[PDB]
């Protein structure tokens, strides 16, 4: 999910740039720059809702899922071998040869966790005026504009990858928080004509176990997956518009049930359940400076 | 917004003569300038697109030149079918101005 | 208060279409623009009043007029860009009939 | 902290090249190079002041901190995918296409230690005239002009990383002193159009232990972190003024306490009294 | 002893501004320069005496005069470069009024 | 400092004639030379920037040529509005000299 | 299918004069246009291939120019052996049209 949304199902009205961004148009001055939401590649995410497990209140011990390992794979590289088509040709003087295939800055990140990816805001030029609706920008989270410290690192510009297809990759990067329940891997390769490189195999896995052999335990009961795989951009036989390209990523997660100790008192979370279920109301002041409570008496016998 | 100013407000000239109309833009427009011919009672026709090329069907007397802040449209030998108004349009930022 | 501009003979949704209005005495005046990936760009004077839209599979742009309509009057044209790109600046050569 | 300082906070007066070097202006003649103070990318350093541990100044033993391992990461790689904006475009004949991303020479160094990084001076040109105010140069420390031995190793041009954002990286390199309390890692990749390469992960760490299994003992009581992360330069849509980009680096250090022998010799005090 | 040169209509702090003084009889004479990243470059004869500065958000350069002012007299101009770069050599085409 | 020397101290010529004024710099200035026109009572106007281009609004009679140590400014057919002083300026190192 | 339209249906001209015949294609043909000479009773001979080059053996009076939607074939000084029909052919998509 990067740029064109999947909704215009027809291959003529949406042109079916599905899987591609719409078109990168540059800026007209240093201060005027609007990235046009359907251009920006964004984070893909999903949540699998696992069932509830057993418990043992005699020992205050619980059971919860635990992602033990993962096999990932970016599917569809051979697709980049389609060298016909109406892209910029290699021999441009006569418009002959080969349609220049997908090349350029690539970005492969994935993340498997027991709770949504915690990410950070960090941008290039901070005068950039992102559309204030339909995309989640640093202005959307902290309700003020961007500053210069959002150009290097601002410990205030944090967020959770909660929705989907809305957090542009160019703004929100996986954040190394203090105590984390998520394993994220990633790699970047800049340039303008860097040849894309990819690898498949259905043999090698990834271990998600911690230093203590604990792995991502699933908060709530949901297992969260996240990814972005930008493979480059293509050039049209026109003004060199530069639709991005991205490929789907396949996850195979291997989980098991682990016994954990419930670290909270039962009365505390009972009270919390009652406070969350009940409405939060107003009413007449029964506490403070204008208490309407007149007297209170406490007897014993 | 960019403001396009044209030096000749009105030029009176016979057939066979030469005319040159210039255009100035407040800010820099690199090469994104079109030259439109409007005959009274017709939709404005494109004549010189991108300030350096001639749209198809337009004769060789029309010439567009210049880049940046100063553009020009030139006609070497006028013809009877060149008796129309001429607007220069910047298409380099939003909003476009005529 | 709602215009309509029918086009035929091409793929309607692959091109960007401008609106240009001309009052008889002060020349032409750009109004709005909507590209393939529908995104509206307006003139400075008419920002909040008009709304340009396009209904794909029906092939007509709708410049919903000012909804106030007080001091805006001219011949309203249509224009289609030359190439089917997502490039905003494409020197529309195909003007409409006028209204 | 590479060039443009963080201080002028407005995005109009400073243009906010915060995180970017200011601009690059080449020399006009061979003998006259005087680059700038806000053009040179410099070292970043910080000192965490850890608490005081023990008061066993009667037995030789004494305990102090010890960095056991580090988890580092340059955060902000994906931000280099901003290919709108006003940089030199991919296709220049018509000035269309893509505003070229960040490329060029890149330089990643970091260092975790118990005392400030010991640096060594080595310059490409010993005739460059760095401004003597606001930046530390081989002249600022040797007090004389630069010698031709400063284009290669000169055992005199040595310094430490006292300040921050003051020691440029075109001059001062991590020095392999014979006895060292600091682990520094680094890699350099030259070129004029080299594509950047980076790696996220929160998985594996670096072990700071020595061959004897000691690791940086925080003398004084401070832990010194140093880093430089140059990703390349962006070329503007003008006179082709490049200026560097740098990304922030996140450290996570695992410290434990260790019993050592007393480094505070009372003889020094009871001799300064004489 | 302190000049002032107001400018308007652009972003003041993105451009580099020169000072050029002209005595009526010997022609023009460059004096000083301050760029976007404020860094002062002076002429050889006037090195220690003048100080060129700029106060951003107020849009005026201050050529603080020689503080001695003995033998320097001419019409003092301002000049703004053509492009908003950190390139020092930018052929200032926008001269001031003169004083 | 670079010293700019101009060969014609004063040229007297009528309207319609040609003039060429040369400039020599002590050291090499690659292509960074501007040509300024000063009418008496006006701020000096830029005419020929970077020694090979014409600033906007300047007519085609003005021409700048040369590179390195020897530059030249040429006018083919003089006009009444070309009766002004002309300075050549090197902008290639500090300090700039006129 | 692309439709090729030629502006001069028939041109009558003597020897030594100049002729220019234009061709317009409905859609864009980049530079793939040939110019064929047919003398009555002969197979059509290639004259100007790819709209910008002269086939071998063809004299220098023949010239092909243009690219895109508007092409042209020009003859400066006619000769007796140039008294033949001339077709322009787009070879840029299928089917080819004459």
């Amino acid at each position: 999910r990067m740029g064109q949304p999947p909704t215009p199902e027809s291959l003529t009205e949406g042109g079916q740039y599905y899987g591609w961004s719409r078109g990168i148009n540059l800026a007209t001055s240093d201060t005027e720059d609007s990235p046009e939401n359907n251009t920006l590649p964004t984070w893909s995410m999903a949540k699998l809702q696992l069932p509830m497990l057993n418990e043992d209140l005699t020992c205050d011990t619980l059971q919860m899922w635990e992602a033990v390992s993962v096999k990932t794979e970016v599917v569809g590289s051979g697709s980049l071998l389609d060298v016909h088509g109406f892209n910029k040709p290699t021999d441009t003087v006569n418009t002959k040869g080969i349609s220049t295939p997908v090349e350029g800055s690539q970005y492969h990140v994935f993340a498997v966790g027991g709770e949504p990816l915690d990410l950070q805001g960090l941008v290039t030029d901070a005068r950039t005026k992102y559309k204030e609706e339909g995309v989640v920008t640093i202005k959307t989270i902290t309700k003020k504009d961007m500053v210069n410290k959002d150009q290097v690192l601002n410990p205030i510009s944090k967020a959770k990858l909660d929705k989907d297809g809305m957090y542009p990759v160019e703004i929100w990067h996986p954040d190394p928080a203090k105590n984390e329940n998520t394993r994220y891997f990633g790699n970047y390769t800049g340039g303008t004509t860097t040849p894309p490189v990819l690898q498949f195999t259905n043999t090698l896995t990834t271990v998600l176990l911690d230093e203590n052999g604990v792995g991502p335990l699933c908060k709530g009961e949901g297992l969260y997956l996240s990814c972005v795989d930008i493979m480059g951009w293509r050039v049209t036989r026109n003004y060199d518009v530069h639709h991005w390209r991205g490929l789907p990523r396949y996850f195979k997660i291997t989980l098991r049930k682990r016994w954990v100790k419930n670290p909270y008192p039962m009365a505390s979370l009972i009270s919390s359940l009652f406070n969350n279920m009940l409405p939060q109301v107003q009413g007449q002041p029964m506490e403070g400076e204008n208490t309407q409570v007149e007297e209170v008496r406490v007897y014993d016998g | 917004d960019i403001v396009m100013t044209q030096s000749p407000t009105s030029m009176s000239i016979s057939v066979g003569d030469r005319v040159t109309m210039n255009c100035r833009a407040s800010q820099n427009v690199y090469s994104n300038v079109d030259w439109y011919q409007q005959k009274t009672g017709q939709s404005p026709k494109l004549v010189i697109y991108k300030a350096s090329n001639r749209y198809t069907g337009v004769p060789d007397r029309f010439t567009g030149s210049g880049s940046g802040t100063y553009f020009t449209l030139t006609i070497t030998n006028i013809q009877t079918e060149d008796l129309a108004v001429y607007y220069c349009l910047q298409s380099n930022a939003f909003p476009f101005t005529f | 208060l709602k215009l309509s501009c029918s086009a035929s003979g091409f793929t309607f949704s692959s091109y960007g279409m401008h609106w240009i209005r001309q009052v008889p005495g002060k020349g032409l005046d750009w109004v709005a623009y909507i590209s393939s990936a529908s995104d509206t760009f307006y003139a400075d004077a008419v920002k909040e009043r008009f709304t340009i839209s396009r209904d794909n599979a029906k092939n007509t742009l709708y410049l919903r007029l000012n909804s106030l309509k007080s001091e805006d009057t001219a011949i309203y044209y249509c224009a289609r860009t030359r190439y089917p790109t997502d490039h905003f600046y494409d020197w529309f050569p195909y003007w409409g009939q006028g209204t």
